[PDB]
């Protein structure tokens, strides 16, 4: 950022500085016959006020929300899954037998929406971003999406430019996550289980059938 | 590429009406003189916008050229009565003025101009919001905004602040507030037209449109280097004149050139001419477009 | 230039409430800026794939053209797209900054 | 290797009317003495053409050889306003004249020598366009071009500028233009034939044809340190010659060598001969080809 845009001000936002060349002469302004330059300073700006956290699930842990009651009367609520451990007033607790698990969840990505419900996408998790794919502009926190932090990772040459002598149109082709969020909104018919939101603790769960066979 | 940052077109007066104290060294404003209201405008690391656009005019020159009006009073004294209109627009601004300065001018809201005044011997501080007690004290004013003046008469009084999701920015009472309102000092663009209010901006599209105007050529006097020389003494195409003048194709295309038979060399200033603006999708011509750091109240909830 | 995908653009002339008539366009899943806010496209089930094997030529003033050959990346002797540049001045005024293949000029 | 930069094959006069002050030591030009009108042609980084080809006549030597005529007046004044031949041509010139110089000469359109000078005691500027005051002035003039003349009588008085795509170059008005013409100050090679005008060229081809002319042999006297000697007094096989000379195989192949019974040493001056340029695909021998920085106007539609 040279003296062409140094007076704008510093801001932690994923911005970029371009440079083009149009024409010169007296038809548009310029004493030299050489074509004039065209400096472009385009920065991202989240027009919405909501954010989404796209994550995945490599394994389904059979969590058992247990409300352990102490001897004195201190009622506490905890949870145990597969082979986890917590802290209680009388000591601790762990899970032994857990013969209830479902494998094959790497080809599905989940979307968390604070306030509203969740969703499911019938595609594997996105690792590397690229143009024309779900998961281009990404960040690391809520402020990186709402306030657009410069620490977020993105692909280079992602902003198009269509200059028109004295006009400028810098637009992109970012996939709207609310379209897929509203298309694949939970609940959805997947194989033979029901996917929905959780209660108490934030996260994704699943509704299965049968009995409870475990050892505490 | 022309180092003509000291040559001022038109007349070259930078002293303002209200603090006429440094008029002995800034009249006319040329390569010579140490005017406190022009030296900081070219220092590296202060106002780079004026460094990019320096071949036009300033706010003071616009006031002297009957372009930007002055408020009532134009220089509100800080040590007089108990209440003055030039304070609510000053406390909301957050600037950085160097030491050894008495006055500090800025842009008001009614489109005119209102500055402050401190009786001797009072100097400014690190922010300039209040003048405390005591090199020597400069008998001038410090530019509080990074703007530049230009010759224009375009009317535009039917426009207001074009900012969405902003409660009360600066001193303008736009929309009401019902939730969380911010107060962080952020830069906001603005452009005041002729006989209008302090119209803010959101999307700026600057351009360069040069034209053969008398106030767009710079030159320096030659003698046995940069010297002061008035451009009004240049003859026209077959007209008349006092002395002589010469230049290149741009200066000689409209004026008379005598090659070595002159005392100066008029050269076309780079970027000087007509600088228009694109607001609300309509190309307009502002007067003193610039930036400012005021209190912006944005509705987050 | 070339075209890797055909975006179904819909040139929409949105009329504001006060009377400010503006003309914009929307394609696939794009977004613009209006006086009342913004606008985007949702459903777009109209697209044609398979355009990488065709190169386009733009001519300012005259019409366009199409070539039945994939896009040229690396230049070489005896192929369409030898001497290339980056701007109009690189072709009209012949700028040094243009890329070309070595030993391209014969001598007799 | 650079040839004998002091020997001049021909006249050797480097003085113009109005500034005849260095005629005591610059008449002719040999190893002894110095002249300000010739030492500038050997400065590195300015005039490399004369450094490449130094065995040919310059401009003043071509004028004194009854080849290039002189304008009227031959020495223009820098104070006689409104009424001088050098004006429209001098205005479209962009050169660089060193300090401590008063006179300046160049090639005009008519193929003559139109020199300009200022009255005492005035000097020139850095660009060699204006005239300032002042340490001591030189006894000669500074050539604003890098051209060299020869001796030929080839026909070509009906040929003009053969440049393609150029409206008006320098001062000549070839084809009429009314649109947007280019204003770039570029260098264009020029050439003048026998009784012709300044013919500009877009491209030219050089060559070298060495011969056995008497001027292509130098003479260094033995004394027992090498001093110049008149080579015309060398003994010719079957012709004339009083003072015996000596040298290598090139000198003894046409003359007579006696070594100890001689008076000077002869050697073949490499880099001489007849040099002809290819003008419009035809090899011609002009009388003043070089380079200059003028105004070139090209059609841009």
């Amino acid at each position: 950022t040279s003296a062409e845009f140094s007076f704008v001000g510093e801001s932690t936002t994923m911005r970029e500085n371009k440079c083009f060349e149009q024409c010169g002469g007296w038809g548009c302004g310029c004493f030299n016959v050489n074509p004039s330059c065209l400096f472009v300073h385009t920065y991202l700006q989240s027009v919405r006020k909501e954010a989404l956290r796209v994550f995945n699930c490599i394994d389904w842990v059979h969590k058992l929300t247990l409300e352990i009651t102490d001897f004195d009367g201190s009622v506490s609520t905890i949870d145990l899954g597969a082979s986890s451990s917590r802290f209680t007033n009388w000591g601790s607790v762990s899970l032994s037998l857990d013969a209830e698990g479902i494998s094959g969840s790497n080809s599905f990505s989940f979307i968390e929406s604070p306030g509203k419900g969740y969703a499911i996408v019938d595609e594997p998790f996105s690792e590397i971003p690229r143009q024309g794919f779900l998961g281009e502009i990404r960040c690391n926190s809520e402020s990186s999406v709402l306030s657009a932090h410069e620490s977020c990772l993105r692909a280079p040459n992602l902003i198009s430019y269509k200059p028109m002598i004295d006009q400028l149109e810098c637009t992109t082709n970012l996939i709207d996550p609310f379209v897929v969020f509203e298309r694949g909104s939970l609940p959805q018919t997947r194989n033979d289980k029901t996917f929905a939101a959780s209660k108490g603790n934030r996260g994704v769960q699943a509704f299965s059938k049968g009995s409870v066979q475990a050892d505490l | 590429e022309d180092p003509h940052l000291r040559n001022r077109p038109g007349k070259g007066h930078n002293y303002i009406d209200g603090m006429t104290q440094e008029d002995a060294t800034c009249k006319p404003v040329t390569y010579a003189g140490a005017c406190s209201s022009f030296d900081v405008l070219l220092e590296k690391g202060k106002f780079p916008l004026f460094q990019s656009y320096a071949h036009h005019r300033t706010l003071l020159e616009a006031v002297h050229d009957t372009i930007i009006a002055k408020a009532d009073p134009p220089s509100c004294d800080l040590q007089s009565a108990h209440g003055n209109p030039c304070m609510k627009e000053k406390l909301v601004m957050k600037t950085h003025c160097p030491n050894d300065y008495q006055s500090a001018h800025y842009l008001n809201n009614d489109g005119k101009m209102a500055s402050v005044k401190c009786p001797p011997k009072y100097e400014l501080t690190e922010d300039c919001n209040f003048c405390r007690q005591m090199a020597s004290l400069k008998k001038g004013s410090y530019p509080l905004q990074d703007l530049f003046c230009q010759s224009s008469e375009d009317d535009g009084s039917k426009l207001k602040t074009k900012m969405k999701g902003v409660c009360e920015v600066g001193v303008q009472a736009l929309k009401k507030c019902d939730g969380q309102l911010s107060t962080a000092h952020e830069v906001v663009p603005f452009a005041v037209f002729k006989n209008s209010k302090k119209v803010y901006l959101d999307k700026l599209d600057l351009k360069t449109e040069e034209n053969l105007l008398p106030d767009s050529f710079v030159c320096f006097e030659h003698k046995g280097e940069l010297k002061s020389f008035d451009i009004s003494q240049c003859p026209k195409i077959g007209g008349h004149g006092s002395k002589k003048c010469t230049g290149d194709a741009a200066f000689c295309s409209a004026y008379e050139c005598t090659a070595q038979y002159a005392n100066a060399y008029c050269s076309h200033a780079n970027g000087s001419g007509i600088v228009q603006i694109q607001v609300s999708g309509v190309w307009k011509k502002p007067l003193c477009v610039g930036y400012e750091r005021v209190v912006v109240k944005r509705e987050l909830s």
